[PDB]
């Protein structure tokens, strides 16, 4: 699954993304 | 691991829960029922 972490659009429009139990070397800054 | 089936981890680790029980246990050995 892919999850999106947001502080709320009434605070900011930045976003972070969690790729669930995926090794972070095969996803396709801060990794 | 499988086909469309996954297992999500719990939010509190086992280390955190053992920390919680040692705080309860040190509160009761030392203050009785006053800390609750
Ligand atoms: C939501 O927006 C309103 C007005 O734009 C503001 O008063 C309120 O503090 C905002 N809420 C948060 C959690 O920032
Ligand atoms: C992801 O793959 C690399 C390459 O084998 C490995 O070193 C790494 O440990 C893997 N990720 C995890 C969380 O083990």
């Amino acid at each position: 699954g892919v999850s999106v972490i947001t502080p709320g659009t009434n605070t900011s429009n930045q976003v972070a993304v969690l790729y669930q139990d995926v090794n972070c070397t095969e996803v396709p800054s801060n990794v | 691991k499988f086909n469309g089936l996954t297992v999500l981890p719990p939010l509190l680790t086992d280390e955190m829960i053992a920390q919680y029980t040692s705080a309860l246990l040190a509160g009761t050995i030392t203050s009785g029922w006053t800390f609750g």
